[PDB]
């Protein structure tokens, strides 16, 4: 008689059809994906094709009940990410000339060759290609000839098919009732219903900017340290004050500057971290990796791993024909079935690679409880921040003594410590100022304070003016450079990397508080330390039923995103930077002065 | 069968061993009430009624007295006074199938709550609304009877578990149904307790030249002792002598 009591039957056999039916899509794509062929290619289609239809007609269903009578906050919960219409709210060839437009994006980004111009003989691909002469290759010229080909080549394939994309996405978060596609972005941070709890989605530009404004003294110091040093390799190309150009940062996007680290070590002469002579002298196998790093997670008192993942799973290459999407991927297929897509060979990097996608995992397995709309992380920055908790601790020195992979005698003095934080600073915080940059300047074009004919000269100083990067040479409005990104051409948001990497930082120190941990944060080991394990996962096994604020508040005690456990985790390499930054010239004005 | 239409089986008239049912390794779960085995070897009982049925590895939990969920409401009530035993285990080797095994039904709306052993095969739309259904698929008027997947890949709690319940009952009726009886070897010309078909005592259990008709069992004397009987086992006739006690 009453809406509560239709919304919940409702929400029941949604929740079993779904179950249902997304199982079905995921074996689909699974199968798909460890094994490529057009009968599973077609199979993938078929089911993707149903499980859309299916959600567009329950989206249809879910209109009839409204959310303005109804007091359980669990069933708003699950009934907005229902009646939220998305792309359907458009006519049928809007929708099909948008679908048409991400899909051929898609194949012109993925088809991409690094053919010479007047040399058009042989060339590969991007990843056996460009990515060894942009990451490796030690030369100027060769490195500017890749960057420029590849960014004329998908500017001109893609600035059209980008611009309607844009048109498209706004008229769809216009029509549905947001300001811009930013806005609709925004909404997975929202929290609403809550008293003290709630949050609005234009808070997010607030906190970013908050945090950044904290953040960037490090990133100068650390621009200025990576600058003083790149002129060694490249004496004539770098000026001693003004920015870097956009080829050398060990990446094609500069988005991680991981690849820079044999270029900038403080100390080479001090022996490494690097376990993998070790590693291949015990002879080590993928299976012994997963069992170590199942005795990893058992020792925090996460629960060990079901039957069906070791007997599922794709842990190796499977042979000669079966080709398999080598990247690291965890499959929540739902029902119990829980699985990780990974190509693996004995390497610290794919030790570290497995110990974030069975982060992944237990995160998948600890909020298996909850009905099928709250299964998902409580952001989008949750389910890759609690990977990269174990990633954090996996690859310290006392985890690897404690397996008994590194040797017992390898002293942790300043040295070694200093060039494993650099190495951590250019993944971690080298790629705070590109994400931001990059989901401000989309925030401002979906916004509409960018018109088309300064889209790039606004991008480039706005490049200048965050990550202090000039442009190799100068470009016009005939490019789209930042589109060349994987995420950007393929509709994916893009500041789910910013809050991971400022939540990690919170989670480990909350999670190093509770393990009465007494040294540096960077020192800390998650294991053997159960009061850790249960702190981490009374709010891994929340879901999307309560607000990530919550969520965030019964781990840290604070209700807002904070940047101060991502300062004193550096405090050492900062100390260090700034009593090396004594006569070199800290920070940047924006300016053309290594080149016009 | 499906748990919306679980079979009953009634069992009466015959000797039950629950020690290979206890001492079979296969069983995920073993949970009695209100016996334990040897009390199952022990107690006599009027009616046995075996409720097969299949459901999920975390319904096996809702099979208990005083329990509520899905299974425990809709499909299967049993009663808070229950002596049986419920008896599961995972069946993924015969029930699974590869593409999906969609012919495991269960009732997942309905009216009321089921009464004790009640069983309801109706598939009567059910109307959550004011809106009235007239047997056709609307909005608010959903179908009852839903599928289990069972797939092979499916994780521990999904995977599909044949549970059969055995409930035990003592009526105003004589019972038959009881458990092995365990009959020892037969041992002659010594003073031993004997125990045979109920009938106890303590003598020296010789053969005997008495040929009994085939319908008697026993043997008294003038003073109404039991000087004679048949042995069950083997269709032979022995004397009783008392032990030789005497005056010192
Ligand atoms: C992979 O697909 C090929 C294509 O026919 C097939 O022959 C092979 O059996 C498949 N392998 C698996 C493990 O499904
Ligand atoms: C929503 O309803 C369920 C079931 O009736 C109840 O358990 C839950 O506490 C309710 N949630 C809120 C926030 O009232
Ligand atoms: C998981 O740990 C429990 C606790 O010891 C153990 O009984 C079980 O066999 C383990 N599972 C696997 C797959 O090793
Ligand atoms: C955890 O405790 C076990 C048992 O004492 C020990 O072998 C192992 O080295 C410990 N690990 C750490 C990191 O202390
Ligand atoms: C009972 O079992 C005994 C065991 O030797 C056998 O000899 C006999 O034929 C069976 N039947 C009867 C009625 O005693």
């Amino acid at each position: 008689s009453t809406i509560e009591e239709q919304a919940k039957t409702f929400l029941d056999k949604f929740n079993h059809e779904a179950e249902d039916l997304f199982y079905q899509s995921s074996l689909a794509s699974w199968n798909y994906n460890t094994n490529i062929t057009e009968e599973n290619v077609q199979n993938m289609n078929n089911a993707g094709d149903k499980w859309s239809a299916f959600l567009k007609e329950q989206s249809t269903l879910a209109q009839m009940y409204p959310l303005q009578e109804i007091q359980n906050l669990t069933v708003k919960l699950q009934l907005q990410a229902l009646q939220q219409n998305g792309s359907s709210v458009l006519s049928e060839d809007k929708s099909k000339r948008l679908n048409t437009i991400l899909n051929t994006m898609s194949t012109i980004y993925s088809t991409g060759k690094v053919c010479n111009p007047d040399n058009p003989q042989e060339c590969l691909l991007l990843e056996p290609g460009l990515n060894e002469i942009m990451a490796n290759s030690l030369d100027y010229n060769e490195r500017l000839w890749a960057w420029e080909s590849w960014r004329s080549e998908v500017g001109k394939q893609l600035r059209p098919l980008y611009e309607e994309y844009v048109v498209l996405k706004n008229e769809m978060a216009r029509a549905n009732h947001y300001e811009d596609y930013g806005d609709y972005w925004r909404g997975d941070y929202e929290v609403n219903g809550v008293d003290g709890y709630d949050y609005s989605r234009g808070q997010l530009i607030e906190d970013v900017e908050h945090t950044f404004e904290e953040i960037k003294p490090l990133y100068e110091h650390l621009h200025a340290y990576v600058r003083a040093k790149l002129m060694n390799a490249y004496p004539s190309y770098i000026s001693p004050i003004g920015c870097l150009p956009a080829h050398l940062l060990g990446d094609m996007w500069g988005r991680f500057w991981t690849n820079l680290y044999s270029l900038t070590v403080p100390f080479g002469q001090k022996p490494n971290i690097d376990v993998t002579d070790a590693m291949v002298d015990q002879a080590w196998d993928a299976q012994r990796i997963f069992k170590e790093a199942e005795k990893f997670f058992v020792s925090v008192g996460l629960p060990n791993m079901t039957q069906g993942f070791w007997e599922n799973s794709m842990l190796t290459d499977p042979g000669n024909v079966q080709k398999a999407v080598c990247h690291p991927t965890a499959w929540d297929l739902g029902k119990g079935d829980f699985r990780i897509l990974m190509c693996t060979k004995v390497t610290m990097d794919d030790f570290l690679t497995a110990h974030h996608e069975m982060g992944h995992i237990q995160y998948d397995m600890a909020y298996a409880a909850q009905p099928f709309l709250l299964r998902n992380g409580a952001n989008e920055g949750f389910h890759e921040a609690v990977g990269e908790i174990m990633s954090l601790s996996a690859a310290t020195p006392k985890h690897l003594k404690s397996i008994g992979l590194l040797s017992p005698d390898f002293q942790e003095d300043n040295e070694t410590e200093i060039n494993f934080l650099l190495k951590q600073a250019l993944t971690i915080v080298g790629t705070l100022p590109f994400t931001y940059m990059l989901e401000k300047w989309r925030w401002m074009v979906f916004k509409g304070e960018i018109p088309k004919d300064q889209w790039m000269k606004k991008w480039w100083e706005m490049k200048r003016e965050i990550v202090g990067v000039v442009e190799p040479v100068p470009h016009d409005e005939t490019y789209c450079d930042p589109a060349s990104l994987f995420h950007v051409s393929n509709d994916y948001s893009f500041i789910r990397y910013y809050t991971r990497t400022l939540y990690q930082f919170q989670f480990q120190e909350a999670l190093c508080q509770a393990a009465k941990h007494e040294g540096p944060l960077h020192k800390c080991d998650i294991s053997n330390s159960t009061e850790a394990g249960q702190k981490l996962f009374n709010m891994l096994r929340l879901g999307k039923s309560e607000p990530w604020t919550l969520a965030l508040e019964n781990v840290v005690g604070a209700k807002n995103m904070n940047v101060r456990p991502l300062l004193n985790y550096f405090e050492p390499l900062f100390t260090w930077l700034k009593d090396q930054n004594k006569n070199s010239f800290v920070g940047w004005s924006t300016d053309w002065s290594p080149y016009a | 069968a499906s748990v919306y239409a679980w079979n009953r089986k009634r069992i009466s008239n015959c000797v039950a061993d629950y020690s290979v049912l206890y001492n079979s390794a296969s069983f995920s779960t073993f949970k009695c009430y209100g016996v334990s085995p040897t009390k199952l070897n022990d107690l006599c009982f009027t009616n046995v009624y075996a409720d097969s049925f299949v459901i999920r590895g975390d319904e096996v939990r809702q099979i208990a007295p005083g329990q509520t969920g899905k299974i425990a409401d809709y499909n299967y009530k049993l009663p808070d006074d229950f002596t049986g035993c419920v008896i599961a285990w995972n069946s993924n080797n015969l029930d699974s199938k590869v593409g999906g095994n969609y012919n495991y039904l269960y009732r997942l709306f309905r009216k009321s709550n089921l009464k004790p052993f009640e069983r309801d095969i109706s598939t009567e739309i059910y109307q959550a609304g004011s809106t009235p259904c007239n047997g056709v698929e609307g909005f608010n008027c959903y179908f009852p009877l839903q599928s289990y997947g069972f797939q092979p890949t499916y994780g521990v709690g999904y995977q599909p578990y044949r549970v059969v319940v055995l409930s035990f009952e003592l009526l105003h009726a004589p019972a038959t149904v009881c458990g092995p009886k365990k009959s020892t070897n037969l041992v002659k010309n010594k003073c031993v307790n004997f125990n045979f078909n109920g009938l106890t005592g303590t003598g020296v259990l010789t053969e005997s030249n008495k040929k009994f008709l085939p319908f008697q069992q026993f043997g008294r004397d003038i003073a109404d002792t039991t000087d004679a009987v048949r042995d069950p086992q083997t269709l032979e006739i022995l004397d009783i002598t008392p032990c030789s006690f005497g005056g010192v």
